[PDB]
RNA sequence: AUGUUGUAAAGCACUAAUGCGCUGCGUUAAACUUUGAAGAUGUCUUUUAAGUUGUUGCCAGUGGGCAUACUGUGGUAAGCAUGGUGUGCGAGAAGGGAUGAACCUUUAAGCGGGCUAAGGAGUCUUAUGCAAGGUGAAUCCGGCGGCCUGAUUUUGACAGCCGAAUUGGGCGGCGGAGA
RNA sequence: ACGCUGCUUUUUGAUUCUUCGAUGUCGGCUCUUCCUAUCAUCGCGAAGCAGAGAUUGCGAAGUGUUGGAUUGUUCACCCA
């Protein structure tokens, strides 16, 4: 324990920090984002330009809280000035996995793996736009925000499977082979 | 032979603390009406509550569903039957003080410029769970009310033309300021007081 | 201010005694023994200094003599200091040993905030636990983190408990009663 | 406003809140020592407390170098048997009855 | 003041048992005792304290008991069966334990005035607060400004150049599986 | 394996507290409801899981769980 503890986030040139009651408005050269903060226990402004936080007698329950709340103002602040993209890759033994976008980058159809018949359908989460790159069967995830490129891209991987037959003989499906910047 | 009323606010107030109370206020002769019932608080989690809620479901006749218990869903009806349970009510004194009682969701059209009160100590900010609670409201949409947001449309139009009547209330208390420091004012009153 | 529940004077007395085996004239001049005991009543004061005896010698209360039994006053100017108090207590399952350091205003004050804490912490009531000293520790023989970071000045921290500021039943519905 | 050797406190009822002390030692989170207007020193805990807003220095303030700091009493004895809070009440009736044609 | 005793515990001196080492170490006893309590039980002295009965007539009911604190015996065990010492219900109301033959207080409804006991002081229902922690077995798991013991480190530890604490065993409260 | 700790009230004992101025004593047929310690159907783990067929585990009691020969039988045992 101790009797204060402090954290300090750096808010960089283009980013442009806001609050109002606890609520967290960033915006840079690429969107803006809403991290909202109202439910924590813990104190919060502005310094030098930069987030300040503090904790006054907390045990370690909200010790380990204060830096947590902490790492996720970070990943805001550079959504809004690089941005995230991930790139996915598609794997097979024996039959063509195709795919297709229908909106602009906003629904991803996947086609016959493993010869099946139906048709899956996936729909991005807020404020991510699927692309296709073209190294041969690749494709790409942007936008900015970290929380919805990823929860995009592990959705894909969690629902091409193949049930009910020995994982280590049918290794179908599509995996995320570079986590990277826009 | 007492003829005293009061409206109680129930907002962020826990649901057992205030019930007590307000039963004590009906035995002792008081007329007491509870506005914006859905607002009150149940400190836990949601999931606490669910779970204490489907065991109240379960309880049921089974020779005759008709003569059993019956489970209410409103929160207004929900709230009225945790007061009635803190009393004798099956005694013709505990008669008498259910009928000095009324229950409402939001806030009625008649009850709209009256003072309302609320009781020191159900206040959810003085437990150690400050931030963990469920309303009244949110727990009993999930098993079947529907007016919910019809409820919360009522409260706030009263709520906006109960603040232009202040606004009108406190420019008159500045016209009126003025003319008591007037001249021909105080010479007038001071002949009234002249002839005590 | 007021707090209206007197906190400032401890249960807790203290009293020094001397003691003995009942003369004979088989053993006249006896030897003489002296020690303090830290708890309430003059008399509960008496029959613990001969559990002592009774313990290591073998000098029982029916064949014993009191000599003195005095009572330490508390002091009278009021300052914080820091103390580090020995201790035995007796368990579910035996008796064990420990130490506990804390901030008082008295030797008396300092051994009624141990045991408030031992209330709480491990469940023991007061009658469970035997005092073997108390003294003051002056700033630098302390051995926990709690003292030392307490100890200092300019100390600073804000409250997040919440105040009663009226005893009313009812209260106007914009009020903050705290 | 926070805790700290030298801030001025107040007792928590609204009513009686019109006597005055200062901080003058720190036990732990809950408990401090308090020094009276009068002299006395006592020990609070600080769900009894209102924390005002001015602080000082206290290093090597004796007691009267320490007791200099806290302000006076702001209480008034009060009086007007029937006789005198009768007129002031008769004031002020007059003017509603001349109020009233006024419209306001 | 002066006699009697062979239990509990302990022990191997007798009777009966029990492993080793080649004098020692290891284990036992309702029908074993070299020892041996707490407690019981005789007599003298009121020329010790404190307190304040003898002889005999005429006659009733009763001779299925039960509970409990402590303590034995038989039984895998039982709200089972059968002994010992005290106190109850029986033949005992009233206050309390939500409810109860036997539990805790206390021994019996006249008319007034005072105070307590057991048990309690959000609400049913008469009556206040202050503080510390917190949010059914074998057998396992976590935590704590708790405590006891060891080791490593500004001559740069632990984790993967960095700059400050890291860690092994236990104990006492608390929580979770087994359910 | 050798040992050790539990739960249920469906077996059969052990006991004798209630009923002898009487509580109709086995099985089948008919009809309703409840339990979960899940047989099938729905979802999901492990493998000495290549596929097929099965084996072992978890969530789950909504709905289903038949027709006959021999025996008074409960039970049992065969056929479809
Ligand atoms: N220990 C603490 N350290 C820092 N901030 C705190 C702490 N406890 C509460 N807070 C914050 O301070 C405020 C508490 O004051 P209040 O909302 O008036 O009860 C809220 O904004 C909390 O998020």
């Amino acid at each position: 324990m101790r009797i204060l503890v402090t954290r300090i986030v750096k808010v960089p040139e283009d980013c442009t920090a806001t609050q109002e009651g606890k609520i967290f408005t960033f915006q840079g050269p690429k969107g803006s984002i809403v991290e909202d903060c109202t439910r924590h226990p813990l104190t919060f402004d502005i310094h030098e330009g930069n987030i300040r936080i503090r904790l006054w007698n907390g045990k370690r329950k909200a010790m380990a809280l204060a830096i947590t709340v902490e790492s996720l103002l970070r990943n805001a602040i550079k959504a809004v000035t690089v941005g995230f993209a991930y790139t996915m890759k598609a794997v097979y033994n024996h039959f063509s996995i195709n795919m297709e976008i229908k909106e602009d980058g906003k629904i991803l159809l996947v086609k016959n793996f493993l010869g099946e018949k139906n048709v899956k359908r996936f729909r991005m989460r807020g404020a991510a736009r699927v692309r296709l790159d073209e190294r041969k069967d690749t494709i790409v995830i942007e936008g900015p925000s970290l929380s919805d490129v990823s929860q995009s891209a592990g959705t894909i991987t969690n629902e091409c499977k193949a049930k009910n037959r020995d994982s280590r003989v049918f290794l179908d499906g599509i995996f995320v082979t570079e986590r990277g910047i826009m | 032979e007492k003829k005293e009323h009061v409206i109680i606010d129930a907002t962020g107030q826990v649901a057992g603390k205030l019930a007590a109370k307000v039963a004590k206020l009906l035995l002792e002769g008081v007329r007491v009406t509870v506005v914006c019932a859905e607002e009150a608080v149940f400190v836990g989690s949601l999931e606490r509550a669910m779970d204490k809620f489907k065991q109240y479901l379960n309880k049921r006749c089974l020779v005759n569903p008709r003569r059993g218990p019956f489970h209410f869903r409103e929160p207004r009806m929900h709230l009225a039957k945790i007061i009635r349970r803190m009393i004798s009510y099956k005694k013709p004194r505990g008669k008498a003080a259910m009928s000095r009682l009324a229950t409402y969701e939001g806030i009625p059209r008649e009850l709209e410029g009256q003072p309302r009160y609320k009781v020191t100590c159900a206040f959810v900010k003085y437990t150690g769970n400050p931030n963990r609670y469920v309303t009244l409201g949110k727990l009993l949409s999930m098993f079947g009310w529907k007016h919910a947001e019809a409820a919360k449309s009522l409260t706030d139009e009263l709520k906006e033309r109960e603040s232009l009547a202040s606004l009108q209330k406190k420019d008159l208390d500045k016209k009126i300021e003025e003319l008591k420091t007037d001249k021909n004012f105080e010479n007038e009153v001071n002949r009234r007081l002249a002839m005590l | 201010a007021f707090s209206k529940v007197n906190m400032t004077i401890p249960m807790t007395k203290e009293y020094r005694i001397h003691g003995s085996a009942m003369p004979t004239e088989d053993n006249p001049r006896p030897q003489v023994f002296v020690g303090t005991i830290f708890t309430k009543n003059h008399v509960f004061a008496k029959a613990k200094f001969f559990k002592i005896l009774e313990k290591k010698y073998k000098i029982k209360a029916t064949k014993g003599l009191i000599i003195d039994c005095k009572e330490i006053p508390e002091p009278s100017f009021k300052e914080v200091q820091n103390y580090g108090i020995r201790f035995v207590y007796r368990s579910r399952s035996g008796v064990h040993n420990a130490y506990k350091e804390c901030r008082a205003i008295s030797k008396c004050w300092a051994i009624d905030h141990v045991l408030r804490e031992l209330a709480g912490r491990q469940k023991l009531k007061r009658s469970a636990v035997d005092i073997i000293s108390v003294d003051v520790v002056p700033v630098e023989s302390l051995k926990r983190a709690k003292t030392i970071e307490f100890a200092d000045e300019n100390v600073e921290f804000p409250i997040f408990t919440k105040i009663v500021n009226t005893k009313s039943l009812l209260i106007p519905s914009e009020y903050n009663p705290s | 406003r926070t805790v700290r050797l030298g801030r001025i406190v107040t007792p928590a009822l609204k009513e009686r809140r019109h006597t005055y002390a200062i901080i003058v030692g720190i036990i732990d989170v809950t408990f401090v020592l308090l020094q009276r207007k009068d002299g006395e020193r006592e020990i609070c805990s600080v769900a009894n407390l209102h924390l005002e807003d001015e602080a000082f220095d206290i290093k090597g303030l004796s007691a009267e170098e320490i007791g200099k700091l806290i302000p006076e009493d702001t209480y008034i004895e009060d009086t007007t048997n029937d006789f005198d809070r009768f007129k002031l009440k008769l004031r002020k009736r007059v003017e509603e009855e001349l109020l009233k044609e006024k419209g306001l």
